[PDB]
C-alpha cells in the first residue's frame, strides 16, 4: 500500500472515473514542509497537509504538471514520486524511473529508439515497399 | 550557351504563331 | 503507440527532456557530442505525441522526431 | 574550415541549405558535429546557428586577414 | 404498354442470381 | 383519385410493401447485424 | 499599468469628442436640418454630401427641403 | 525633434504619405480630365 | 475585317444612351470622346477589338505606359533592397525607409529598361542556382 | 482488441470510436494492409474491379427496368417533343393530396418522376422502340452482372488468381485494350447502328427474330468485298425524311453528311455508323504497334531508354532523357491511376463540350433541362476526375518514387525546377485574378453610377477568329471556311469537303449550340475560367511536388500522404501534408466549375428565352450575374410550395434548402476543429457516468472526430451542399420555366 494523508478537498467533478476501477489509475505522493493550498491538477484549489501527502489522479500527465511545474517550481519539493496503480492491486513506481529526475543524465541508462544517422539520411518509403519497416525504423 | 534546340523548337513554334496572327490580320489568305 | 526517435544531430540540451508532459525522455551518457548526453525515449507508452519536444528542439533540423502510430487509451490522453 | 570563414550549407534538410553561414568555432574533440555555425537569417524556429560537419559546409571566404 | 405482373416478377427472381453471386463475391474478398 | 398513392404499373403492391421494408422496418435489423460484425471480440 | 489604463481612457474619450463635434459639425454645415425642421413628415434627413468627381455624386439623393 | 523625424521615416507612414498623394494625383486626374477609356487617352477634345 | 463593330457615332443604340444621358461633367465630353473614338457593338457600348492593324497605338499606348511605370516601382525596390544588403542592418532599414538610399534608387531606375537590359548582359541580373536556399526533393 | 477491422492490428486494438471511423477510410487502401504482399493486392484490386463493373451493369440495368415498368417510352416515341419521360414511379406513404397531385404529371395516373437523364433519347436513337426491349436488355444486364460477379469470384480461386508478371505485362494488356477493348467495341456498336439503328429510323423493324437474313443494305456484302464501297454511301436520307418512318428515307448505311438532320437536329445516323467504322479501323490498326509474342513490335522500354536517333547521340526522345521511366510506371500502380483519371476527366469535359453543341441523339437538343443536366453532371465529374488524378500523383510521390532508379530523367528535372514550376503558377494566378476582379468591380462601379458606357469591354477577337475560321459568318471575317474562295474551303487538289455544306449549314444556324455568338462577358467569364484552372492546379501541383518535403518539413516523405500536421513548433504546420493540399483543391476545383457550369446556364438560359440581349448587357458586371442569374431565376424555384399550395417544383424548393442546410453544416466541421469538441464530450462523458438509470455504456470510448477526419467530413458537407444546390436550382429554374 502507499502511505500518506490526502489533501483537504471538499470535492469536484474533475476527479476519477470507471477508468480508474476498470484499467488504471496513477497515485503521487511527496512531502511537503507545511501546510499550504496548491491548484488540483482538473481545476479547484486543494490544502496540502504538513506531513506526506498522497493523491489519486486518472492520468499520468497529472501528475507530471502537479510535481513539475507546481511542486518543484513553486514548492521547492523535490521527493514527489508517480505511480502506476493497477485495479488488482499492483503497484509500480513510475516516476522516477530510477531515483534520478530524467532531465539530469544519470550512469547506466541505455540508449532507446537512437539512430546512427541525421534525419535527412532515412531512406525513401519507396524502398521498404512492403518489407513492413518504417524508413525511420531502417537500419 | 545558344541553347540550339530549344532556339529552334521555339522559333517554330513562335512562327507558327506569327503565321496564324498573319492569317487572323488578313496579310495572308 | 507513437514513435519517438533520437538522431545523431542531438546535443544534449536536455530541452525535450523538460518539455515532455508525461515523462517519455530522459538523458543518457553519450559521446557523440560536446553534453556527453543524448536523449532517450524508453517510456513511448506514454507518449501523447503532443510534439512538445520537437517544439523544444534547437537543432535544425530536428533531432528528436515523433510518428504518431496507434491509438491507446493513454495516447488518446482519455482520463475515462 | 576555422572561425571567421564562410561557408555554404550542403545539409539538405537543412534550413540554410545552399546558403551563407559564418563559423563562430570548430570543436577540436571527436564530436559527429564540430563545425558551429552562424547565419544572418533565421529559420523557422527563430534560431540562427547551428552544428555541421565538415563535409557538409563549403569553404567560399577565408577569414580575414 | 408497360410489362405486366409476370415480368416483374421474372426480373425479381433473376436478380437473385447476382444477389447470390456478389454475396459470394463480398465473402471470397473479404477472406 | 389523387387522394392516395396510387399505381397504374404492374403489380403496384410492390411499392407498398417494399418502402416500409427497405427503409423503416429491415434497416434497424441491418444495423443491429452491422454493430454486431463491428463490436465482435478476437 | 492602472496609470496607462487612466491616460488610454482619456485618450478614447478625446476620440469620441472628436466624432460627436465631427457629426455636429457635418449636421451644421452640409445637411438639410433647418428645412428637415420645417417639415418633419415631408423631408428625409441628410448630412452627407459627396464631391462630384467620378459619377459618385449620384449618391446625393433628393431627400426633400 | 530628430526623433520626430526618424518616426516620420516608418514604413507605414510612408505608405500612408505615398498612397495618399498617388491617390491625390489620381483624384485629380479624374476631375481635370473625366470619362478616360482605352483608346481616348491623350486625344483632343471633340 | 469584323463588321459587328461600327464607330459608336453610327450606331442608334449609342445615339439613344447619348440622348437618355444626364447633363453633368461625367457625361457630356466623354460621350463626344466616345463617338468620334470609340467603336460600339450592338448593344450601344463602346468595346475594344484588339483585331485592327490600324488603332494600333491606342492599344501599345497604355500597355507601354504601365510596363514603364510597373517596372520602374520594381527596380526602384530591388535596388533599394540590394542597397540595404552591404548594410549590418537591413531590417531596420525596411522598416526605416533611408530616404538618401531611397532617392538614389529612384533616380536610377527612372532609366529601369536599360539598366535591367545591361544586368542581364552582364549576369548581374540573376543568382546562380547553386548559391539559392532550396529544400530537400 | 476487436475482430473489425481485419485488415489492420493497429486499429483492431483502437479501444475509442476512431477505430471504427478510421476502418471505413482504409478499407480500400490495400498498401496499408497487414501482411499485403503486390501479387495479393493486384489480385484484390482485379477481383473489385470485376465487382465494380457488375455494379455498374447492375445500375444500367435498374434504369432500363424502372423505365420499362413505370416510365412512358412508348407514349414518349409517338410525340419526344411534347411528352415528358418518366423516371421512375414515386412512393412516399407521407405524402398529402395536394402533393400527389402536383406530382401526377405527363399522361400518368400516378406520382412520377420527370427523367432528366437524357436515357430516353438514347435508347430511340439507337432503335429501341418497345417496353418490351427495354425489359429484355434489363434482363440481359443482369445476366451480365452476374457473370462478371462470377468471374470476379472464380479469379480469387488458387488455380485462377494470376501471377504478378500477368499483371506486370504492359504490352499485350496495351495491344489488347486499343485492338480489342477499343476497336472490336466500335466495330461491333458500328454494327449495331447498320444493321438495327438505321433501319428502325427508317420505320423498319429489325431485332434477334429476323436479323440474319435481312440485310442492312440491298448491295450485300458483295460490295464490301469487291470494293464497291461507294455503293454504301448512295441514297442518304433526304433533308425531307421522318424519324421513326419510311417517309423520306434513304437507303445509305454510311454517309458522311456532316451537320444535323433536320428533323432530329441532331447528328446523323449514318454518319455516326461511319465515324465508329473509321474508330475501330484506328483503334484496330494502333492495337498491333506492341511486342508481345512475335518479335515484331515496339518495346516500349527501348523506346524510353534509347538514346541514339539514327546514329546521333541523343540524351532520348525530343533529346529529353526518359529513361527508368518503364519500370517507374510499371511498378506504380498510383502512376497508372493518375493517367487513367486524367484522361477520364479530359474525357469527360470533351463529352460535356461537345454533347451540347453536337447532339447525337434525336430531339435531345430541344430538351433544355436534360442538356443542362448533361453537361453540369459531366463537368462536375470531369472536375473530380482532376483533382483525383493530382492526388494520386502527390501519392506516387510519397509512396512510389525512388530518386535512384529516376537519376537524371525527366522526373527528376520536375522535381528540381518544382520551385519555378510553382512560382509561375502563382504569378498567373494572381495576374489573372487581379485583372479579371478588378474589370469586374469597375464595370460594377461604372453601371452603379449609370455609366455602363464606361465599361471595359474586351471583344473575344481570337475565338471569334477561330469561330469565323469555323464557317460563322456572322462577324465578318472572311478567313478559312467562313471564305468560300479559301483554300481550306475549297480543298482545292481534291475537293473531298463533303462535310463543308452540312456543316456550314449547322454552324449558321441561329438556333441550335454550335459555335454560339459570344462577346466581352464570355471574353470575362472565360478568364474567369482560366484563373480557376490556374489555381485549382497550382495547389494541386504544388501539394504533388511538396509531398515528399519542404523547407518547413524536409522529411514529410516519411510521414504519409495523408496526416493532420507537425505540432504547432517551427511557427505552426497546419494542413501541410499533400492530403491537405487535395483537401484544399477540391473547394477550388468546385468554385471554378461553379462558374463554369454558371455560365453555361445563364447563356442558355437567355438564349432559350429569346432575351439574349439580358446576358448579353448583364454579364460584363457581377451585379448582373448576382441579380439577373440567381435573383430573378429563382422566384419558381422557391414557390415550389407557399402558404397558398404546392407544386411539381416542391421536392426542388425543398432540396435547395437541404443542400443549403449541408452546406452550413460543413462550416462547422471547417471552422471549429477537435479540442473544443473533446472538452465537451470530456464533459457529456462525466454527465453520463454520473447519471441514473442510465444502464448503457460505450463500448467504445467517445472521442471528437480526428483532425483529419475533420476535414473531410466537413468537405463531404460542403460538397454534397454546393452539389444538391446547384442541381436543385438548375431543374427547377429550367423544367418550371421551359417544357
Ligand atoms: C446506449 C445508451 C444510452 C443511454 C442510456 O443508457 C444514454 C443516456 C443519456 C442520459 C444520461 C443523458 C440524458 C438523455 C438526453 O436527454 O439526451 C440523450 C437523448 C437520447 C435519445 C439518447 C439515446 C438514448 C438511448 C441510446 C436509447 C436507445 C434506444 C434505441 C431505440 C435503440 C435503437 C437500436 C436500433 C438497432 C437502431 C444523455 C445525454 C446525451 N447523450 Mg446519451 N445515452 C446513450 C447513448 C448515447 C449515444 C450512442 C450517443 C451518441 C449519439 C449519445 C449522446 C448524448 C449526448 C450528446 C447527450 C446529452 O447532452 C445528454 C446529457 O448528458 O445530458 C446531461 N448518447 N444520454
Ligand atoms: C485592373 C482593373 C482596373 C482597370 C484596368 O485598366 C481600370 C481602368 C480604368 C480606366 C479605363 C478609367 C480611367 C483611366 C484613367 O484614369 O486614365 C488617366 C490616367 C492615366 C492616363 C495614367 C495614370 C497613371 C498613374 C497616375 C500612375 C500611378 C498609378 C498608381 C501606382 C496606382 C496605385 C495607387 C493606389 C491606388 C493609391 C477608369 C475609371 C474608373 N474606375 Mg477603374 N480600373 C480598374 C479597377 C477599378 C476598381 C477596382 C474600381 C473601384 C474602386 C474602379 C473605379 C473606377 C471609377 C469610379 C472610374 C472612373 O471614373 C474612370 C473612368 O472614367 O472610366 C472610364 N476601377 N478605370
Ligand atoms: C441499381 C439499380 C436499381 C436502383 C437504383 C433502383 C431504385 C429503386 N427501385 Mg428498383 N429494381 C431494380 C434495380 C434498381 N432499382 C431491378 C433490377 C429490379 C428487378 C428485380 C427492381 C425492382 C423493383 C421493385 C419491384 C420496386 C423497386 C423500387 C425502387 C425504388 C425504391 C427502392 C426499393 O424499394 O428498391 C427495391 C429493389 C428491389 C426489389 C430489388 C433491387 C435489385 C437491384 C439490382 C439491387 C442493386 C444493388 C446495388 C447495385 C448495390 C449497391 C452497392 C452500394 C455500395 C451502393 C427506387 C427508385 C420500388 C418502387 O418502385 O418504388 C416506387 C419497388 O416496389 N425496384
Ligand atoms: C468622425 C469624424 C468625421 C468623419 C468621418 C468626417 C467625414 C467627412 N468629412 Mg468631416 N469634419 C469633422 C469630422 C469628421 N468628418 C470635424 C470634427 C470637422 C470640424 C473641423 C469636420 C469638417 C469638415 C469640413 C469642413 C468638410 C468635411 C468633409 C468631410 C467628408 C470628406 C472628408 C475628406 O475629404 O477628408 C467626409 C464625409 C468635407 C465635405 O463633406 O465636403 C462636402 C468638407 O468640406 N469635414
Ligand atoms: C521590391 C518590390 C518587388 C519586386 C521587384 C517584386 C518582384 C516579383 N514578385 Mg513580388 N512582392 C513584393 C514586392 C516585390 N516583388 C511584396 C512587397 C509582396 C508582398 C505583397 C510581394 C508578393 C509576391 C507574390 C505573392 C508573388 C510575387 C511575385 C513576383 C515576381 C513576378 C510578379 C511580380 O512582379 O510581382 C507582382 C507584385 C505583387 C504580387 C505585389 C507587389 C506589390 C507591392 C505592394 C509593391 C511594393 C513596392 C515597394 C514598397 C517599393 C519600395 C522601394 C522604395 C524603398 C525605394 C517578381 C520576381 C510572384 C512570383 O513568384 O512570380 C514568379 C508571386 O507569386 N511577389
Ligand atoms: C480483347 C481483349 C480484352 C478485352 C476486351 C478486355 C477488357 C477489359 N479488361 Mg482486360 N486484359 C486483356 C484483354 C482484354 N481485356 C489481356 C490480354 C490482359 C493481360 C495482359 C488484360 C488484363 C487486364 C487487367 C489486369 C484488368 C483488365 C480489365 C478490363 C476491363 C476494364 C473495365 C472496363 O469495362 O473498361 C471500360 C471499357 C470501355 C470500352 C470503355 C472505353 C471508353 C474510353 C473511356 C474512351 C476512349 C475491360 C472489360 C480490368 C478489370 O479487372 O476489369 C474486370 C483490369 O484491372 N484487363
Ligand atoms: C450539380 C451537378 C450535377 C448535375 C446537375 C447532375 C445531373 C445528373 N446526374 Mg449526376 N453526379 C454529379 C453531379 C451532377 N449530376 C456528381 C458530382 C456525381 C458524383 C457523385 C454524380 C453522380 C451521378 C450518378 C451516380 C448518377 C448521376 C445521374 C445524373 C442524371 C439524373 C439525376 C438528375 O436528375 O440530376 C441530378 C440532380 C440533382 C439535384 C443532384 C443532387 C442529387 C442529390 C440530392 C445530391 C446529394 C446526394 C445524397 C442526398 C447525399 C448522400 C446520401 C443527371 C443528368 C444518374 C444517371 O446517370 O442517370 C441515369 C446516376 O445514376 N449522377
Ligand atoms: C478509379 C478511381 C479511383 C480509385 C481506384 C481510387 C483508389 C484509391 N484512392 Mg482515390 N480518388 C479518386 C479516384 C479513385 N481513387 C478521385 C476522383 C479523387 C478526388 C476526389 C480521389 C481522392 C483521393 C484521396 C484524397 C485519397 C485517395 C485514396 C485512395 C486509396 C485508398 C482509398 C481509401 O481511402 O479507402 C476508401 C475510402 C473511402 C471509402 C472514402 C469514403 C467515401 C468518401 C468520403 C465519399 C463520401 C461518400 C458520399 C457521401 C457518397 C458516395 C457514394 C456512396 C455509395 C459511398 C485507393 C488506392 C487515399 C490514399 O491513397 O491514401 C494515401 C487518399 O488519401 N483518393
Ligand atoms: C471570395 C473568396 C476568395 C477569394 C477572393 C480568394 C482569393 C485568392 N485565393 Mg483563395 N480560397 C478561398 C476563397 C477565396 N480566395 C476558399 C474558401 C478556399 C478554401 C480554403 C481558398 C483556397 C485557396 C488556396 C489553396 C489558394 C488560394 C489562392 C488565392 C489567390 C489566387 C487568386 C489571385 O491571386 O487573385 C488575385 C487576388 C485577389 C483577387 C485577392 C483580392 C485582392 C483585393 C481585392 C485587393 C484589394 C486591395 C485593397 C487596397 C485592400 C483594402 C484595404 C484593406 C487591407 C483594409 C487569391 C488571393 C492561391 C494563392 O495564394 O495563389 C497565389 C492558393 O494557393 N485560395
Ligand atoms: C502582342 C500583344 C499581346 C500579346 C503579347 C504576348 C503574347 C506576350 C508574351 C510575352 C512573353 C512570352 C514573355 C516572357 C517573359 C519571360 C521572362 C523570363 C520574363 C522575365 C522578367 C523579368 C526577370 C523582370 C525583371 C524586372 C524588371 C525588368 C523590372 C521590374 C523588376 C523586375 C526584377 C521584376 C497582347 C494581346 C497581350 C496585347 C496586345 C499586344
Ligand atoms: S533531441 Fe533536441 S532538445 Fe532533446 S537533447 Fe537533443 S538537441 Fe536537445
Amino acid at each position: 500500500t502507499l502511505e500518506g494523508q490526502t489533501p483537504i478537498f471538499g470535492g469536484g467533478t474533475g476527479g476519477l472515473l470507471t477508468k480508474a476501477e476498470r484499467e488504471e489509475k496513477y497515485v503521487i505522493t511527496w512531502t511537503s514542509p507545511k501546510e499550504q493550498v496548491f491548484e488540483m491538477p482538473t481545476g479547484g484549489s486543494a490544502i496540502m497537509r504538513q506531513g506526506k501527502n498522497k493523491l489519486e489522479i486518472a492520468r499520468k500527465e497529472y501528475g507530471i504538471a502537479l510535481g513539475g511545474q507546481q511542486l518543484r517550481a513553486k514548492f521547492k519539493i523535490n521527493d514527489y514520486k508517480i505511480y502506476r496503480v493497477y485495479p488488482n492491486g499492483e503497484t509500480q513506481m513510475i516516476h522516477p524511473a530510477d531515483g534520478v529526475f530524467p532531465e539530469k543524465v544519470n550512469q547506466g541508462r541505455p540508449k532507446v529508439r537512437y539512430v546512427d544517422r541525421n534525419i535527412g539520411s532515412n531512406p525513401s518509403p519507396a524502398k521498404l515497399k512492403f518489407s513492413g519497416v518504417q524508413p525511420y525504423d531502417a537500419p | 550557351a545558344p541553347f540550339p534546340f530549344r532556339t529552334i523548337v521555339s522559333l517554330i513554334l513562335l512562327a507558327g504563331n506569327i503565321l496564324v496572327a498573319a492569317i487572323y490580320f488578313h496579310i495572308i489568305n | 503507440s507513437h514513435t519517438v526517435k533520437i538522431y545523431d544531430t542531438c546535443i544534449g540540451c536536455t530541452q525535450c527532456v523538460r518539455a515532455c508532459p508525461t515523462d517519455v525522455l530522459e538523458m543518457v551518457p553519450w559521446d557523440g557530442c560536446k553534453a556527453a548526453q543524448i536523449a532517450s525515449s524508453p517510456r513511448t507508452e506514454d507518449c501523447v505525441g503532443c510534439k512538445r519536444c520537437e517544439t523544444a528542439c534547437p537543432t535544425d533540423f530536428l533531432s528528436i522526431r515523433v510518428y504518431l502510430g496507434a491509438e491507446t487509451t493513454r495516447s488518446m490522453g482519455l482520463a475515462y | 574550415v576555422e572561425r571567421g570563414s564562410k561557408v555554404r550549407i550542403l545539409r539538405r534538410e537543412s534550413y540554410w541549405y545552399q546558403d551563407v553561414g559564418l563559423v563562430a568555432s570548430v570543436d577540436k574533440s571527436g564530436i559527429k558535429y564540430p563545425v558551429i555555425v552562424r547565419f544572418d537569417k533565421v529559420n523557422y524556429a527563430g534560431v540562427n546557428t547551428n552544428n555541421f560537419a565538415d563535409f557538409e559546409l563549403l569553404e567560399i571566404e577565408k577569414p580575414k586577414a | 404498354m408497360n410489362i405486366s405482373d409476370t415480368q416483374v416478377f421474372v426480373a425479381l427472381v433473376v436478380a437473385l442470381l447476382p444477389g447470390l453471386l456478389a454475396f459470394r463475391l463480398a465473402t471470397e474478398l473479404y477472406k | 383519385d389523387m387522394t392516395q398513392l396510387t399505381g397504374s404499373y404492374a403489380a403496384s403492391w410492390l411499392p407498398w410493401i417494399m418502402i416500409p421494408l427497405i427503409f423503416y422496418i429491415l434497416p434497424f435489423p441491418v444495423f443491429a447485424l452491422i454493430f454486431i460484425w463491428i463490436e465482435k471480440e478476437a | 499599468i492602472s496609470r496607462k489604463i487612466f491616460a488610454a481612457h482619456f485618450g478614447h474619450l478625446a476620440v469620441i469628442f472628436i466624432w460627436l463635434s465631427g457629426m455636429y459639425f457635418h449636421g451644421a454645415k452640409f445637411s438639410n436640418f433647418e428645412a428637415w425642421m420645417a417639415n418633419p413628415t415631408g423631408v428625409k434627413p441628410s448630412a452627407q454630401v459627396v464631391w462630384s468627381l467620378v459619377g459618385q455624386d449620384i449618391l446625393n439623393a433628393d431627400v426633400g427641403g | 525633434m530628430q526623433h520626430v523625424f526618424k518616426y516620420l521615416t516608418l514604413a507605414p507612414v510612408m505608405a500612408t504619405f505615398t498612397m495618399v498623394a498617388l491617390s491625390v494625383v489620381l483624384i485629380m486626374l479624374q476631375i481635370w480630365f473625366p470619362g478616360l477609356q482605352y483608346g481616348t487617352y491623350f486625344k483632343p477634345t471633340p | 475585317a469584323n463588321s459587328t463593330l461600327v464607330p459608336c457615332s453610327k450606331s442608334p443604340a449609342f445615339q439613344a444612351r447619348m440622348k437618355n444621358a444626364p447633363d453633368t461633367y461625367y457625361f457630356n465630353k466623354p460621350f463626344k470622346a466616345y463617338a468620334k473614338y470609340e467603336l460600339c457593338g450592338t448593344d450601344g457600348l463602346p468595346h475594344l477589338p484588339l483585331d485592327r492593324l490600324d488603332r494600333a497605338t491606342d492599344v501599345l499606348v497604355p500597355i507601354g505606359l504601365f510596363l514603364y511605370v510597373a517596372g520602374f516601382i520594381g527596380w526602384s525596390g530591388r535596388s533599394y533592397l540590394r542597397a540595404t544588403k552591404s548594410a549590418s542592418d537591413p531590417e531596420m532599414k525596411e522598416i526605416f525607409i533611408d530616404l538618401p538610399l531611397a532617392l538614389q534608387s529612384i533616380s536610377k531606375a527612372v532609366l529601369w529598361p536599360l539598366l535591367a537590359l545591361q544586368e542581364f548582359l552582364s549576369g548581374d541580373l540573376t543568382a546562380r542556382d547553386e548559391e539559392i536556399p532550396i529544400s530537400p526533393r | 482488441a476487436t475482430k473489425f477491422p481485419k485488415f489492420s492490428q493497429d486499429l483492431a486494438q483502437d479501444p475509442t470510436t476512431r477505430r471504427i471511423w478510421y476502418a471505413m477510410a482504409t478499407a480500400h487502401d490495400f498498401e496499408l494492409h497487414d501482411g499485403m504482399t503486390e501479387e495479393n493486392l493486384y489480385q484484390k484490386i482485379f477481383a473489385s474491379h470485376f465487382g465494380h463493373l457488375a455494379i455498374i451493369f447492375l445500375w444500367a440495368s435498374g434504369v432500363l427496368f424502372h423505365v420499362a415498368w413505370q416510365g412512358n417510352f412508348e407514349q414518349w416515341i409517338k410525340d419526344p417533343l411534347n411528352v415528358r419521360p418518366i423516371a421512375h414511379a414515386i412512393w412516399d406513404a407521407q405524402f398529402g393530396p395536394p402533393a400527389i397531385e402536383a406530382f401526377t404529371r405527363a399522361g400518368a395516373t400516378n406520382p412520377v418522376d420527370i427523367c432528366y437523364s437524357g436515357v430516353y433519347h438514347w435508347w430511340y436513337t439507337i432503335g429501341m422502340r418497345t417496353n418490351n426491349e427495354l425489359y429484355v436488355g434489363a434482363i440481359f444486364l443482369l445476366l451480365l452482372a452476374a457473370l462478371f460477379l462470377f468471374a470476379g469470384w472464380l479469379h480469387l480461386q488458387p488455380r485462377y488468381r494470376p501471377t504478378l508478371g500477368w499483371f506486370k505485362s504492359a504490352e499485350p494488356r496495351l495491344n489488347h485494350h486499343l485492338a480489342g477493348l477499343f476497336g472490336v467495341s466500335s466495330l461491333a456498336w458500328a454494327a449495331h447502328l447498320i444493321h438495327v439503328a438505321i433501319p428502325e429510323s427508317r420505320g423498319q423493324h429489325v431485332g434477334w427474330d429476323n436479323f440474319l437474313f435481312t440485310p442492312p443494305h440491298p448491295a450485300g456484302l458483295g460490295a464490301f468485298f469487291t470494293g464497291n464501297w461507294s455503293a454504301y454511301a448512295q441514297n442518304p436520307d433526304t433533308a425531307q425524311h421522318v424519324f421513326n418512318s419510311s417517309q423520306g428515307a434513304g437507303t445509305a448505311i454510311l454517309t458522311f453528311l456532316g451537320g444535323f438532320h433536320p428533323q432530329t437536329q441532331s447528328l446523323w445516323l449514318t454518319d455516326m455508323a461511319h465515324h465508329h467504322v473509321a474508330i475501330a479501323v484506328l483503334f484496330i490498326i494502333a492495337g498491333h504497334m506492341y511486342r508481345t509474342n512475335w518479335g515484331i513490335g515496339h518495346s516500349i522500354k527501348e523506346m524510353l531508354n534509347s538514346k541514339s536517333f539514327f546514329g546521333a547521340k541523343v540524351e532520348g526522345p525530343f533529346n529529353l532523357p526518359h529513361q527508368g521511366l518503364y519500370d517507374t510506371i510499371n511498378n506504380s500502380l498510383h502512376f497508372q491511376l493518375s493517367f487513367a483519371l486524367a484522361a477520364l476527366g479530359v474525357a469527360s469535359s470533351l463529352t460535356a463540350q461537345h454533347m451540347y453543341s453536337m447532339p447525337p441523339y434525336a430531339f435531345i437538343g430541344q430538351d433544355f433541362t436534360t442538356q443542362a443536366a448533361l453537361y453540369t453532371h459531366h463537368q462536375y465529374i470531369a472536375g473530380f476526375l482532376m483533382v483525383g488524378a493530382f492526388s494520386h500523383a502527390g501519392i506516387f510521390w510519397i509512396r512510389d518514387y525512388d530518386p535512384e532508379q529516376n537519376k537524371g530523367n525527366v522526373l527528376d528535372r520536375m522535381l528540381r525546377h518544382k520551385e519555378a514550376i510553382i512560382s509561375h503558377l502563382s504569378w498567373v494566378s494572381l495576374f489573372l485574378g487581379f485583372h479579371t476582379l478588378g474589370l469586374y468591380v469597375h464595370n460594377d462601379v461604372e453601371v452603379a453610377f449609370g455609366a455602363a458606357e464606361k465599361q471595359v469591354l474586351i471583344e473575344p477577337v481570337f475565338a471569334q477568329f477561330i469561330q469565323a475560321a469555323h464557317g460563322k459568318a456572322l462577324y465578318g471575317f472572311n478567313t478559312l471556311l467562313s471564305n468560300p474562295d479559301s483554300i481550306a474551303s475549297t480543298a482545292w487538289p481534291n475537293h473531298a469537303n463533303v462535310w463543308l455544306p452540312g456543316w456550314l449549314d449547322a454552324v449558321n444556324n441561329t438556333t441550335n449550340s454550335l459555335f454560339l455568338t459570344i462577346g466581352p462577358g464570355d471574353f470575362y467569364v472565360h478568364h474567369a475560367i482560366a484563373l480557376g484552372l490556374h489555381v485549382t492546379t497550382l495547389v494541386l501541383v504544388k501539394g504533388a511536388l511538396d509531398a515528399r518535403g519542404s523547407k518547413l518539413m524536409p522529411d514529410k516523405k516519411d510521414f504519409g500522404y495523408a496526416f493532420p500536421c507537425d505540432g504547432p513548433g517551427r511557427g505552426g504546420t497546419c494542413d501541410i501534408s499533400a492530403w491537405d493540399a487535395s483537401y484544399l483543391a477540391v473547394f477550388w476545383m468546385l468554385n471554378t466549375l461553379g462558374w463554369v457550369t454558371f455560365y453555361w446556364h445563364w447563356k442558355h438560359l437567355a438564349i432559350w428565352e429569346g432575351n439574349i440581349a439580358q446576358f448579353n448587357e448583364s454579364s460584363t458586371y457581377l451585379m448582373g450575374w448576382f441579380r439577373d442569374y440567381l435573383w430573378l431565376h429563382s422566384a419558381q424555384l422557391i414557390n415550389g410550395y407557399n402558404p397558398y399550395g404546392t407544386n411539381s417544383l416542391a421536392i426542388w424548393s425543398w432540396m435547395f434548402l437541404w443542400g443549403h442546410l449541408a452546406w452550413a453544416v460543413s462550416f462547422m466541421f471547417l471552422i471549429t476543429w477537435r479540442g473544443y469538441w473533446q472538452e465537451l464530450i470530456e464533459t457529456l462523458v462525466w454527465a453520463h457516468e454520473k447519471t441514473p438509470l442510465s444502464f448503457g455504456y460505450w463500448r467504445d470510448k467517445p472521442v471528437a472526430l480526428s483532425i483529419v477526419q475533420a476535414r473531410l467530413v466537413g468537405l463531404t458537407h460542403f460538397t454534397v451542399g454546393y452539389i444538391a444546390t446547384y442541381g436543385a436550382f438548375l431543374i427547377a429554374s429550367t423544367a418550371g420555366k421551359f417544357g
